[PDB]
């Protein structure tokens, strides 16, 4: 789960990508 | 789109034109079953007293 | 040198077939080696009464937690061992379980889907565990402001109607739910005529149909004791619900008006109109130069962190409006500009912005239907709602028919002099009183 | 049709696949990012990513924004530590206009002083939005602690440099790092000759390799944030193989063996070995996954854990012990096979979508030049043996480790203790 910290955008969408970073079942637990 | 039938106090809405007759739920069917059970129990008691060869007199109806 | 029209013509066509029990098997075939096969069920909170509200969410929670054929760990082990991803989503109108998996693994995926849909254990210990989890998740969902404000919008807009109920349901129902209620919910709402088996990607329609006949055939559409749930139209009530919590950093406001159903043709012009209104977030790079007048003014004055326009459609009613997060002292200005844009579209829309809205809608339609998961989702939802998967060519024709006159007509019908439904959260004191909001819905000049 | 790869004399790589789809996606992948920033110009990559809509020589900011919006197109900038990707997506009919806009943005930026000064606040806004999820800051600190050089640079501008990024620095970065040998123009739904024509039209200038960044050097440090959050995010990693190496595939298989991401929603991650190993010890809300980052020079592999502040030590220790058990040889062939299947399926699912396919083609073109078919990638995955996975685990256990932790951190272990 890279969880690329995407930013909502139109006509300019800055997206930055990191590497697998978990945060998989935190909501579940 | 025929003109609709406005129910009134002296002209009740027909069951056929009942907006609720076509919106049925499991609980509504359960309630109908319960009402049928009540009516069946009452009819059973009345008929038991009514067909008794020993009974002589009125069958006192508590409702009356 | 394929053209847009030619590309639409070359799109693979969805083939719909129906099992005798009533399950509809639909497939779109592509050369991709990965396929997404899912079962879409026409069950949701709108079909739930007060006491059993949230049972759908409970069933969704524990559906992957075990079957009679394979225990709780077994299903997960099979899914992960074949590399598949199993996911479910529950909405007020639809419930779905879909498996992302390799094309060669289609038979096993279909088996698992059938087991989940039909032979669900609903074991009591797992029921208690999921009860605890769901209560915790309700407490977590309280934090998500957007979800809360949309739930408030549904509650106030469709008050007294089943649509007002949340998908998760009240906590009291969650703790009071029992195995009998979940089993009854499954028996009543999970029926073959109300289910669609959809697939996308490397799936052969004949193979999918044969697998469906093998596994889903037992499922039946008969209702026990002829207790048939009956669909109920939901009344739209213009109302305002304000949860004033000044501690919250930013204010969320969602304002909407009653919208068309899924099958109503006016959805397309309304989507064009909403695209004209547009969407803005503080992170957008376009800023002031963005075409949307509301977005441009918001960027110039830093009125709102984010604002987006939504067109939520249900079977017979829908919520048409926008949701904007803004500072405590900028709510009134943003509401004024949003209503001004609504009235401008209603009264004096122009051809150029209509062309922009149509192009944006075309791009959204084509971009969304990319990948096996969205394509399968669209297939299932289209079969459940439209009764047919509207082909992209038909969407393009309907978009092309839209003109400035059409946009003005539909916007005047749905947006002008219509009582709106408003939900506010946070420091919403500056949010105008409902009389002012309703007054803004019409122009004294027009 | 099939993907067509052409290496132009200037060094640019042009790729095109005519999918005959309603939408066409064109992406220019440039071998620039946080890695190629020096200490003086830190954060310039961030503002460059934000400054995709500023006035160019060909077109003004107004024209770019309005035209891209009018055709319904989208202009997106995706930045990694080693890569920056500029992509335009729209209907195939209007792809030429967005292609002109894209090359104007990439090849002839003006960086006028007033526009950069106005955009400098978007640096802080973006940084705050990205740092809302703790994972972003934890990974930034993890990269900073692991490497003492290029790879340590953050994907987001440092706070002291928010208002200090100068237009001259942006021009220098573009001139020295946006070069033809470093660029690859990838197109989906666009014919190869048209892409070639546009590449000659705009990307002819600024040829050559450009400035070269220094090799990343492992630092083996720790950064502990102490932000007071309830849950503690802790990542413990050790140096691994560079991308496109045999040991890199071994490390990927090891990541899938330990557990990378849940496949069943609200599941128990039964296949994931770390998850169960921690779960038996800790009954509190917890999370654990394997962190596999591969870059051209080097890579990092390790464990990422999210747990209650009090129980962070137990979770980290249990995950580390499970990796140690894998290293000692307690690895079954069935687990290796299941992980291989999961990885192959993940690769296929990633390349399924248009965005994923474009990103994969661009990454392969920049890193390795040529495009490798999915079948060959799957064959590489299959070639990995269990012994390779065991050796990767042994390398992670034995190698010097870098750790980043955020949260209460009262009981979070230090690297020496682990």
């Amino acid at each position: 789960g890279p969880f690329c910290a995407g930013v909502v955008g139109h006509a300019a969408l800055p997206a930055t990508s990191e590497s697998p970073v978990l945060d998989a079942k935190r909501s579940f637990l | 789109s025929f003109p609709k039938y406005k129910p009134s106090r002296l002209a009740t809405l027909p069951a056929t034109l009942d907006p609720a007759e076509y919106d049925i739920s499991p609980e509504t069917r359960k309630a109908q079953a319960e009402r049928l059970a009540i009516r069946s129990r009452l009819k059973r008691e009345y008929l038991l007293q009514y067909n008794d060869p020993n009974r002589l007199g009125v069958i006192e109806d508590p409702a009356l | 040198t394929a053209t847009y029209a030619q590309a639409l013509q070359s799109v693979p066509e969805t083939q719909v077939s129906q099992l005798d029990n009533g399950l509809r098997v639909a497939s779109e075939q592509s050369s991709q080696p990965t396929c997404t096969v899912g079962v879409w069920i026409d069950a949701g909170s709108r079909y739930e009464n007060e006491k059993n509200n949230g049972a759908g969410y409970f069933v969704e929670h524990l559906a992957f937690k075990g079957t009679k054929n394979r225990p709780g760990s077994a299903l997960e082990k099979e899914v992960e061992s074949m590399g598949a991803h199993l996911n479910a989503y529950s909405t007020r109108e639809h419930t779905a379980y879909y498996i992302k998996a390799l094309s060669k693994d289609l038979p096993k995926a279909v088996e698992l889907l059938a087991d989940i849909v039909q032979n669900c254990s609903l074991e009591d210990s797992q029921i208690e565990k999921e009860r605890d989890v769901i209560l915790q998740e309700l407490q977590e969902n309280d934090s998500s402001m957007r979800d809360v404000v949309f739930d408030y919008l549904h509650a106030t807009a469709f008050q007294g109607t089943p649509l007002a109920q949340s998908v998760e349901g009240p906590s009291e129902n969650v703790r009071k739910l029992s195995r009998a209620d979940l089993t009854e919910y499954v028996s009543q709402h999970y029926k073959a005529p109300r289910m669609v088996l959809a697939a996308a990607g490397g799936v052969e329609h004949r193979q999918l149909l044969d697998l469906a006949q093998k596994h889903f055939s037992s499922l039946s559409g008969t209702y026990v004791e002829d207790a048939v749930p009956a669909f109920t139209p939901c009344r739209f009530t213009g109302s305002e619900i304000r949860h004033r919590d000044d501690a919250l950093p930013l204010a969320h406001v969602a304002i909407a008006v009653e919208g068309p159903g899924w099958a109503n043709p006016d959805n397309v012009p309304l989507q064009v109109a909403n695209a004209i209104i547009g969407h803005y977030d503080s992170t957008y790079g376009g800023g002031t130069h963005m075409s949307s007048t509301l977005a441009s003014v918001a960027a110039t004055r830093k009125l709102c962190q984010s604002f987006q326009t939504f067109n939520i459609c249900y079977a017979e009613t829908g919520l048409l409006g926008a949701h904007f997060v803004c500072d405590n002292m900028s709510i009134d200005d943003m509401m004024f500009f949003l209503q001004g844009q609504w009235m401008r579209l209603c009264t004096s829309a122009t051809e150029s912005e209509v062309v922009r809205g149509k192009n944006i809608l075309r791009n959204a339609l084509v971009s969304h239907l990319d990948g096996t998961t969205p394509v399968c989702e669209d297939i299932g939802r289209s079969l459940l709602t439209y009764g047919r998967r509207i082909p992209l060519a038909e969407w393009e024709s309907r978009i092309a028919e839209v003109d400035a006159s059409v946009v003005r007509e539909v916007c005047s019908k749905y947006f002008y002099d219509q009582c709106p439904a408003v939900a506010g959260l946070g420091p919403i004191e500056q949010l105008p009183d409902y009389n002012r909001i309703r007054s803004g819905m019409f122009w004294l000049r027009f | 049709q099939d993907l067509e790869f052409t290496r132009l004399p200037n060094g640019l790589v042009i790729a095109s696949l005519e999918n005959y789809a309603p939408a066409s996606r064109i992406g220019l992948f440039i071998k620039a990012g946080s890695r190629y920033e020096d200490s003086n110009n830190l954060g310039t990559s961030h503002l460059l990513r934000l400054a995709s809509s500023l006035t160019t020589k060909g077109a003004s900011s107004f024209k770019i924004t309005r035209g891209i919006e009018a055709v319904g197109g989208k202009l997106s900038v995706t930045s990694t530590r080693e890569s920056m990707a500029y992509t335009v997506e729209c209907l195939r009919d209007d792809i030429e206009i967005l292609m002109e806009f894209l090359l104007n943005v990439t090849a002839a930026p003006e960086f006028r002083r007033w526009e950069v000064a106005a955009l400098q606040s978007q640096l802080r806004i973006d940084k705050a939005v990205a740092f809302q999820n703790p994972q972003a800051q934890v990974l930034e600190n993890l990269h900073a602690a692991a490497y003492r050089n290029a790879l340590a640079n953050s994907l987001y501008c440092p706070d002291y440099r928010i208002g200090k990024v100068t237009p001259d620095q942006l021009h220098y970065y573009v001139q020295n790092h946006f070069t033809s040998a470093r660029m690859a123009l990838i197109g989906l739904g666009v014919s190869h000759p048209v892409l070639k024509q546009v590449a000659e039209r705009f990307l002819n200038m600024r040829g050559g390799l450009g400035l070269s960044g220094a090799k990343a050097k492992y630092r083996g440090g720790e950064i502990r944030d102490q932000n007071g959050d309830s849950l503690v995010h802790a990542a413990l990693v050790a140096e691994s193989a560079a991308t496109g190496s045999a040991e890199a595939n071994a490390f990927s298989v090891l990541q899938h063996v330990l557990g990378a991401g849940p496949h069943v929603k609200r599941g128990s991650n039964a296949t994931s070995s770390l998850y169960q190993a921690v779960a038996k010890g800790v009954h509190q809300p917890f999370d654990v996954s394997a962190f596999n980052a591969s870059y051209s020079d080097s890579g990092l592999f390790g464990i990422y854990t999210i747990s209650q502040a009090a129980s962070a030590g137990d979770v980290i220790k249990s995950a580390y012990d499970q990796v140690k058990t894998i290293a000692q040889g307690n690895l079954s062939n069935t687990d290796v096979q299941a992980a291989k299947n999961k990885l192959k399926a993940g690769y296929l699912m990633s390349v399924e979508s248009s965005e994923g396919f474009l990103d994969e083609v661009g990454s392969q073109a920049l890193v390795a030049g040529s495009y490798v078919q999915p079948s060959t990638v799957l064959q590489q995955i299959d070639s990995v043996a269990d012994a390779d996975v065991i050796n990767a685990a042994k390398k992670f256990v034995s190698g010097r480790k870098s750790m980043a932790a955020s949260g209460n951190l009262g009981h979070t272990p230090f690297v020496d203790e682990l």
